[PDB]
């Protein structure tokens, strides 16, 4: 999905 | 100053243990419910439902100290051990050598248990050998002759048991003044 | 218990994902146009 | 003379050292079979009687006379006593041994209307079977009031008064004695205490308690919600009391007589002397035996705990032809009931002399403290 | 089988963090930064003041306090508004007000405990005639440190009132474990 | 030295107890499967303590030396008998008494008025509270934890219904007279709820919401972090650890 | 139509049919392969080493390449041999082989319940190793190598040295091996296994007396404890079957009955004077096989309890105690024999050894035992462990990968 | 700072839920699906097929029956909007063709 | 010593076969030794 | 934990004196509180003041056996040593 979300 | 960490029991077992226990809950109280479902005189009220680790982490730490010393304790090591389990699911000299090795190990651990446990101080502790230079300096500059002799007994217990458990072959070899 | 030994005697016979949504703002802001228009 | 109390065929004397399962070899293996027609009849005939009674009840609810309501309630209670006998066979693992899951589900579903637990019931009845006619230990059974205990609550409590000297004088001197299975049912909950039980059977005991609790929390509010107190006494409470009357009468006539003694262990108590000599077989008319599902024939089930219910009268005929003088029979009549109510109340532990309450009280009353 | 005299008391994992090393336990406010007993201890053995902050907030967190639930999801908003949503100046003046109020309520509780000692002596006279008229100072400190359950207080008071026995005390109340209801809290 | 011999001993004792509990749980699962050897005794599953810890405690102790719950003495000897650990939950007789008075009050109210909500929300909740009180008779097991949770759920539902919806038989003509409020039944159920919370509810704390990827951001376990990554839909995000 | 007499007879039928059933259920294990009671060591050697399939050993083989191997208990005790005996070098090869076989049978069959006898009874008095020239233990038990053997005629000659090994178990109150040596070539092995005073079990006995390396007396027996001096049918059948299996030839009587064994000897008791290496080998095989059969039948033995209820169990317990007392007294009045090897270690010390150790009877003293029986659980769960839900997920991923790849 | 550090170590899940999950993956998809079904006419294309295409393009995942977006489009879409029309057409064409009614 | 050696052979050991290229003791081998050191 | 028992005793004496009314001299180590004429409740108030001053929890079991100023300072110093752990 998104790298900064995890 | 950050002193050395290569300490066989203390800052290896405790270190790896808190590292392992800090990553997950590892609480299985509810899984004890099957202990209350054992005397139903019926058919049901098993398989991979067992989500409990029946392995001591001390054994994995013994392995991780046999290697890379004499990788850490995580779930990848346990998965590798499970995978290796799934993929795996003239003689008198051998007898003499095997007997010498096992009696050395047995005597060493017998001496370790007797000195460290048969002498607060409740749980059985199996202290470990390989005194380093720091330990040697502490025991030489401080403590006493008895406390040095205890470490020497810890050192020599295996050879003492090897000597005590060995067949003298002179009385089996020599046949019939000082006869 | 009172029936501890009797109960002992008669018992011994004498997919991988969650059901969650996916974010729609990872590609466009256009889904944010529905909120004020519907409000 | 022992037909002076309706105890018709009486037993002379039994030698000790014998075990009741020992006599199972007297029963041929043809009786230990599965008759599917007999099983279906044993479930269906009392269920047919219960359905007929309830259809009558929905026919005439309150326009009916009291005696007509009482007769219909007696029919429903007798049908449920037959269904409870079926559930007792399911608890004893001898109704459908091929399907233990269906056996357990059927027993629990047929014991839920009685507010009884299948695991607790089979536990207490196995305890009663292992301690049959044995003093101070059987509990789950018609343990008599011994003159020693009447003496205790007669002198250690002071004079002739007392809570257990008024409760006992109300129960074991009056026809409410024929409804003491209500007290047995209250005792059967074990205080809702799990500490009596093995820790490995906690889930079974909890589920066995929960299914009657599910009944009393779901079906009973629906009954009071569909007729009130008038629709609850006539629909559930009167059949419940009739079923408890049948259970009390069968249990009281099974193991209580002047010629049957109650001895503690080590005093001379023996399993054979307590089972195939300490059991009185109640005899009922054949429609009553069919409706009660042969629940008065408990002696062959005691001597062979794998013998199915439908073969019980045939196996009892075999045992009465084989054993001979050791068995006791009694026809169902007013004589047995009036003797159990007015005469056999207190058991002195000296010559198995069941006596009226007062006559024994008189001894421990005008003597002991006097 | 291997029954060791004393019936085995299972030692469950802790559910609450152990109280801080600067705590008083007596409803009195703790000190501002330093718990004031360090001055009566040697230097370089007072290392366990920061070794309480570590393993009270970093390394020995009980896993019952890391549980994610609906109540903790709601409570994160309260804590976030307290820490990053409210200015530290207003937090400081509210902290001063709470400190003063807690000092006042500690003085009130101390006076109440002394009056309970007087009531202890009175109930110990009515029940032993006139002989025993003292009071248990250990029980006084137990009331002050909130180590007593209300049932223990009532049982001890009744015990004084009808047999005396000042120095026969109820058991100390165990700490209340953190309640958990699945995904709710 | 000490403080590390003590720490090592406590770690060894805790790990031995964890291994013994895991071993008896797995042995239970295999014995119920009929996959056990013939020498296995299921009574060993009743050994709660680890055998080595039991032996160490034997060594230590050999080198060193109103009518509920249990008994009752009433101002003569053993005066603080209610606080003794009898094996049951403290609120067992309270929840059994509340079940009894709820069933009795519901039956009496439905008989007196004719409304069926008092009997349906009466005996129906009293049976659940009686089952919870039965399950709380041994409050050291999973049935004990489940019983206290079920009793709290029933009492919280009673409080919620009383203070949100109200009682149907208490419906009146005026809107201000309807007034769901909090009467004695809701007060008793809330007091029981507070009693459960303030006596014991810990147990089955492993059942919570599944751990977020924010939990395992600083976790030292790459396998656990990747498992949470994959379960929460991310999966293919580069870990770079 | 049944009669009280025939009800009692029917009880008798059931009662002794259960006995018959138990007896054949105990003999059936040895009925098929009696040579398996002796050739078990050779069969375990032919089985060879077992690769230890534990996850720790598998990880050791995967990383270091070192393979952990285990052996069966039979070849384990064959590797051990005599063991750490203090006098293991001066003994005869026949005595050493017999001691190794019987001690290995003890440590293998009676595992997880074999305790060492309490040291305050035999070891704190220094009776584990006694020397004739040092009766007061002035050399801390090192006299066997600290003192040279006496010269001929010189006081102390002949020197007598006795080493004892006393064990306990769940079903056995005393398993005693005594090895005695003397300068005139005489060596004595005395192995006695005592059941407790709760089992209807015979006392196992063996005495091997040899002079100058030649065996002169060899006795093996399951001495009964009952009043009629007869054994149970399983013991009689096992002894007859083992005699047929291993004795084979030789003279059929071979029983001098030297006026003292007649009160303790079983009808199938063996007391020979071996004449030939073939007869000695046959006796050694028979004796090892009989000891293994005795220990194997010890596994399913059930203790006899009494008190309330019935008194025939109390009569059986009194018969057991009387039989054990009779055996101990008959071995104590043996002073026209083996006690002559004593007296060199005094007469009062001979009494204080004979009564206290070996043949000792007491109603009130039962030796404590430690039945672990959970080391089986620990070894089972080291062989077949559970690795947790995370490892289950990892193995699921691996299985899916191999399914999609292979 | 000590209390913030303690609370930040305690929570560690609620902060990710409130910073990543709560709007973008819980509330916003629900809001846009409800808003779209409230806005667009009761048409099969506008209530099912066009939101299917738009959600697939915006999220990179087709709404499989294992996905909650499919069930939101099945209830707030097909069931709330086009199922009445489908019902009428079905009861007047297929149900008699099945022989019923 | 003999008892611990007999119970240690059956558990397993590293044979000196030189297929390559013991200070802590494992858990079952520690249970065996602690059971042997029970005494009385 | 190497508690300065001299400092602990000096501050304990100061607290005892401050509460009662005596000077620092009259509060001697071996002096009993009974000598100073602190009543039962007053002794309890003194223990409370000691708890407040040292910011520690007094060892409840054993507070009935605090007789000397030296005993009070010794129990307090043991608690100061046991606090750090
Ligand atoms: C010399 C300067 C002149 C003024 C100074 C003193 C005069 C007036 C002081 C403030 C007003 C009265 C305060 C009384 C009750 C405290 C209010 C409260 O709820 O309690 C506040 C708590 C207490 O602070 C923190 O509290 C934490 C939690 O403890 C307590 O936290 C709560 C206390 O409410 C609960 O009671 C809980 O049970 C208890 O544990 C810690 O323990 C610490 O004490 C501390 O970190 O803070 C929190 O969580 C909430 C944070 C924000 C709340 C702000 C409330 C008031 C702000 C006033 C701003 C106006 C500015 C003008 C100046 C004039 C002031 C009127
Ligand atoms: C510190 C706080 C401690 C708690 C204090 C309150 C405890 C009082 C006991 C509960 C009660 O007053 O409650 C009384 C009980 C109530 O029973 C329950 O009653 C509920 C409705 O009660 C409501 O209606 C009732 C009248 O109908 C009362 O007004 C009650 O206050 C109000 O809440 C349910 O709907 C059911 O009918 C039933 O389960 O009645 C009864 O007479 C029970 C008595 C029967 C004998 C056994
Ligand atoms: C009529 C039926 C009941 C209707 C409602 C009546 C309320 C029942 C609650 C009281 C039970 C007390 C008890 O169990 O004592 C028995 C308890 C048990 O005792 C404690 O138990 C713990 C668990 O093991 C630990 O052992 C502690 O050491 C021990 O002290 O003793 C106490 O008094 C401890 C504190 C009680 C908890 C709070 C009481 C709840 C009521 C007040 C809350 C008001 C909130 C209103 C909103
Ligand atoms: C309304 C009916 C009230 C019935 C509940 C209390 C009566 C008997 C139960 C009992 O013995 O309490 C026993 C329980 C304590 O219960 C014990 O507590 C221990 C504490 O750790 C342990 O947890 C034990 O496991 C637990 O059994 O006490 C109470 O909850 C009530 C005691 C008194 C509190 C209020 C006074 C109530 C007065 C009415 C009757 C007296
Ligand atoms: C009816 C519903 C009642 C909800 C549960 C009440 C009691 C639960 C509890 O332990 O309160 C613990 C909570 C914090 O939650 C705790 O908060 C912790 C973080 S922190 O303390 O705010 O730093 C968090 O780690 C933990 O999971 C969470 O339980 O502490 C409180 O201040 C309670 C206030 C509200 C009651
Ligand atoms: C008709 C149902 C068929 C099942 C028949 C099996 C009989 C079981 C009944 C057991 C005993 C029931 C009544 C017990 C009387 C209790 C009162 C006095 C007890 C004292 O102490």
């Amino acid at each position: 999905l998104n790298r900064w979300s995890v | 100053c950050l002193p050395n960490i290569h300490t066989s029991n203390i800052l290896n077992f405790t270190k790896n243990y808190e590292i392992f226990k800090s990553a997950k809950d590892t609480s299985n109280f509810g899984k004890k419910i099957i202990l209350n479902e054992m005397q139903n005189l019926t058919t049901t009220s098993k398989t991979k439902r067992e989500g409990v680790l029946t392995m001591n982490l001390k054994d994995y730490n013994i392995l991780l100290n046999q290697v890379y010393f004499a990788k850490s304790l995580n779930f990848a090591l346990i998965s590798h051990s499970k995978k290796l389990k799934e993929l795996n699911v003239k003689s008198f000299k051998k007898k003499y050598k095997d007997k010498a090795i096992i009696y050395y190990e047995v005597g060493k651990f017998v001496l370790n248990y007797f000195l460290n446990n048969q002498l607060t101080n409740d749980i059985t502790i199996f202290g470990n050998d390989f005194l380093n230079l720091k330990t040697i300096n502490y025991l030489s500059l401080y403590n006493s002759k008895n406390k040095i002799l205890l470490q020497l007994m810890l050192i020599f217990g295996g050879k003492i048991s090897q000597l005590l458990s060995s067949k003298n072959l002179v009385k089996s070899l020599k046949q019939a003044t000082h006869l | 218990g009172t029936y501890y030994f009797l109960q002992k005697l008669l018992s011994k016979y004498l997919n991988s994902l969650y059901f969650v949504f996916t974010q729609l703002n990872q590609k466009t802001f256009l889904s944010y146009w529905l909120l004020p228009v519907a409000g | 003379y022992a037909d002076e109390w309706g105890f018709s065929r009486v037993g002379a004397d039994f030698p000790p050292g014998s075990h009741p399962s020992l006599f199972s070899q007297l029963l041929p293996q043809a009786l230990f079979a599965f008759d599917a027609r007999a099983a279906v009849a044993a479930v269906a005939v009392p269920l047919a009687a219960m359905a007929a009674g309830y259809g009558w009840l929905w026919y005439m609810h309150s326009i009916a006379p009291v005696w007509q309501q009482a007769l219909c309630a007696a029919l429903i209670g007798t049908g449920y006593a037959g269904l409870f006998k079926v559930a007792h066979e399911c608890a004893m693992m001898r109704f459908i041994p091929q399907m233990p899951g269906l056996q357990a589900a059927l027993g629990t579903l047929l014991m839920a209307p009685a507010l009884y637990s299948l695991p607790s019931w089979r536990l207490h009845h196995l305890h009663h079977l292992l301690h049959t006619n044995m003093l101070w230990q059987d509990v789950w059974g018609w343990h008599p009031l011994t003159k020693v205990e009447l003496a205790d609550e007669m002198v250690r409590s002071g004079g002739s008064g007392g809570a257990a000297m008024a409760a006992a004088r109300l129960v074991l001197t009056t026809p409410i004695k024929l409804f003491a299975s209500v007290g047995h049912w209250l005792r059967s909950w074990d205080g809702l205490d799990l500490r009596h039980f093995h820790p490995a059977s906690y889930v079974e005991v909890l589920s066995g308690w929960a299914a009657p609790l599910a009944f009393a929390g779901l079906v009973l509010p629906a009954v009071v919600s569909a007729g009130g107190l008038s629709g609850f006494v006539s629909c559930y409470l009167a059949p419940w009391l009739v079923f408890h009357f049948w259970l009390s009468v069968l249990s009281l006539t099974a193991h209580t007589a002047p010629h049957i003694p109650w001895r503690a262990e080590g005093d001379g108590w023996d399993a054979g002397r307590a089972a195939v000599a300490g059991t009185v077989t109640l005899r009922l008319p054949r429609p009553l035996e069919v409706l009660l599902n042969n629940a008065n024939y408990m002696l062959p089930q005691a001597v062979a705990p794998g013998l199915p219910m439908w073969s019980a009268p045939a196996a009892y005929a075999v045992l009465a032809a084989r054993l001979g003088p050791y068995l006791t029979e009694a026809s169902m009549s007013l004589k047995l009931l009036t003797n159990h109510v007015t005469r056999w109340q207190i058991y002195d532990e000296e010559a198995h002399t069941y006596r009226p309450m007062e006559e024994v009280v008189d001894e421990i009353e005008a003597d002991l403290q006097q | 089988f291997i029954s060791p005299m004393t019936p085995y008391v299972p030692e469950e994992e802790p559910t609450r963090t152990p109280p801080s090393i600067k705590d008083t336990g007596t409803l009195r406010p703790a000190s501002e930064w330093y718990p004031q007993w360090m001055q009566y201890r040697r230097r370089e053995d007072n290392y366990v003041f920061w070794q309480d902050k570590f393993m009270r907030c970093s390394t020995d967190i009980p896993w019952a306090e890391k549980r994610w639930t609906l109540f903790s999801t709601v409570w994160y908003l309260v804590q976030q508004l307290r820490f990053v949503g409210t200015p530290p100046a207003l937090r400081y003046v509210a902290f001063l007000g709470w400190r003063a109020l807690m000092f006042q309520v500690y003085a009130a509780h101390k006076a109440l405990v002394l009056w309970q000692c007087k009531l202890d002596a009175g109930l110990a006279r009515i029940g032993s005639g006139g002989a025993t008229a003292t009071f248990s100072k250990t029980m006084a400190l137990r009331r002050l440190h909130w180590r007593n359950s209300p049932l223990a207080e009532a049982l001890y008071a009744l015990n004084l009132y009808k047999t005396g026995r000042v120095h026969l005390l109820p058991p100390v109340a165990k700490p209340i474990p953190r309640p958990t209801f699945f995904w709710l809290f | 030295g000490d403080r590390m011999s003590r720490r090592l001993e406590d770690i060894n004792k805790a790990e031995r107890q964890r291994v013994w509990d895991a071993m008896r749980v797995a042995a239970a699962h295999r014995y119920a499967a009929g996959q056990m050897p013939a020498w296995f005794d299921p009574e060993w599953l009743q050994q709660e303590e680890a055998p080595l810890n039991a032996m160490d405690r034997m060594r230590g102790e050999q080198r060193r030396i109103g009518g509920g719950g249990g008994g009752g003495w009433w101002r003569e000897d053993d005066p603080y008998w209610p606080l003794r650990d009898w094996g049951d939950h403290p609120m067992r007789w309270w929840t059994l008494a509340f079940a009894a008075i709820m069933a009795a009050g519901g039956l009496a109210t439905s008989v007196a008025t004719g409304y069926v909500e008092p009997v349906q929300a009466g005996l129906g909740a009293g049976s659940l509270l009686a089952l919870a009180g039965a399950a709380m008779s041994d409050a050291r097991c999973v049935p004990g934890a489940l019983g206290v949770k079920l009793a709290w759920a029933v009492c919280a539902l009673i409080v919620l219904k009383e203070v949100s919806v109200g009682w149907q038989h208490k419906r009146k003509r005026r809107l201000a007279a309807s007034a769901p409020r909090l009467e004695l039944t809701g007060l008793a159920a809330a007091a029981l709820c507070a009693g459960y919370m303030l006596t014991d509810m810990s147990g089955l704390g492993e059942v919570a919401l599944p751990p977020n990827p924010g939990a395992v951001f600083k976790s030292p376990d790459v396998a656990y972090r990747a498992s949470v990554w994959q379960k929460w839909g991310y999966g293919q995000v580069q870990m770079r650890v | 139509p049944l009669s009280p007499e025939d009800i009692m007879r029917l009880v008798q039928q059931h009662e002794d049919v259960a006995a018959a059933a138990e007896s054949e259920q105990l003999v059936a294990q040895f009925r098929d392969d009696p040579q398996g009671l002796y050739e078990y060591v050779n069969r375990a050697y032919a089985e060879g080493p077992r690769r230890v399939t534990t996850p720790i050993s598998l990880l050791q083989e995967e990383i270091t390449g070192a393979v952990t191997e285990s052996y069966p208990a039979a070849v384990a005790n064959d590797i051990i041999g005599m063991g750490s005996w203090r006098l293991k070098d001066d003994v005869d090869p026949v005595i050493e082989f017999l001691v190794a076989r019987l001690e290995g049978c003890w440590r293998e069959i009676l595992d997880t319940d074999l305790c060492l006898y309490p040291r305050e009874k035999w070891k704190e008095q220094g009776w584990d190793l006694v020397d004739s020239m040092d009766p007061h233990q002035e050399l801390e038990g090192f006299s066997y190598a600290d003192i040279p053997d006496p010269a001929k005629g010189e006081a102390g000659y002949p020197r007598l040295q006795l080493e004892n090994r006393v064990y306990c178990s769940k079903v056995f109150r005393k398993l005693h091996v005594e090895v005695g040596l003397r300068q005139d070539g005489l060596q004595v092995l005395h192995v006695v296994v005592y059941p407790r005073y709760s089992y209807d079990m015979p006392i196992f006995g063996m005495d091997i007396v040899m002079v100058d390396g030649r065996v002169t007396l060899a006795v093996v027996d399951c001495c009964p404890v009952r009043a009629d001096l007869k054994l149970q049918p399983h013991y009689m059948e096992t002894m007859a079957l083992l005699q047929r299996t291993f004795l084979e030839g030789t003279d059929p009587a071979l029983r001098r009955i030297p006026e003292w064994g007649s009160k303790i000897f079983s009808p199938l008791a063996l007391c020979i004077t071996p004449s030939g290496p073939e007869e000695l080998a046959a006796f050694a095989k028979y004796a090892v096989a009989l000891h293994r059969a005795y220990l194997t039948m010890s596994l399913n033995a059930v203790p006899v309890v009494a008190g309330p209820g019935d008194r025939r169990e109390a009569a059986r317990l009194q018969e057991i105690q009387d039989g054990q007392k009779r055996f101990c007294d008959n071995q104590l009045v043996n002073k026209k024999t083996r006690r002559v090897l004593e007296v060199a270690m005094g007469v009062e010390w001979t009494e204080a050894y004979m009564s206290q150790l070996m043949f000792d009877f007491d109603p009130k003293y039962e030796p404590p035992y430690f039945d672990a029986s959970f080391e089986k659980l620990y070894t089972y769960f080291d062989e077949n462990p559970s690795f947790g839900e995370m490892a289950d997920e990892a193995m699921e991923l691996e299985r899916g990968a191999e399914a999609e790849r292979a | 700072g000590e209390r913030i550090w303690a609370w930040r170590n305690r929570s560690e899940n609620e902060r990710w839920f409130w910073e990543v999950f709560a709007w973008d993956r819980l509330i916003f998809p629900i809001l846009v699906i409800v808003a779209w079904e409230y806005l667009v006419p009761n048409h099969l294309v506008w209530a099912v097929l066009a939101p299917l295409a738009l959600l697939t393009w915006m999220s990179g995942r087709l709404p499989t029956p294992a996905t909650p977006e499919f069930w939101m489009l099945a209830y707030f879409g097909f069931y709330r909007k086009v199922w009445p029309d489908a019902a009428a057409w079905l009861q007047g064409y297929v149900v008699p063709l099945m022989g019923f009614a | 010593l003999d008892f611990v050696t007999n119970k240690f052979i059956t558990l397993g050991y590293i044979a000196p076969e030189n297929a390559n290229l013991q200070s802590e003791l494992l858990s079952t081998k520690e249970i065996i030794l602690t059971n042997s050191f029970k005494r009385f | 934990a190497a508690v300065d028992k001299a400092k602990v005793l000096e501050d304990v004496r100061s607290i005892i004196s401050t509460q009662l009314g005596t000077e620092l001299e009259k509060v001697a180590p071996e002096a009993k509180f009974v000598d100073l004429g602190a009543d039962s409740l007053d002794t309890v108030e003194i223990m409370m003041a000691l708890e407040e001053k040292f910011e520690i929890a007094l060892e409840e079991e054993g507070a009935e056996k605090i007789a000397t100023v030296q005993d009070a300072a010794d129990m307090i110093a043991a608690q100061i040593a046991a606090k750090g752990n």
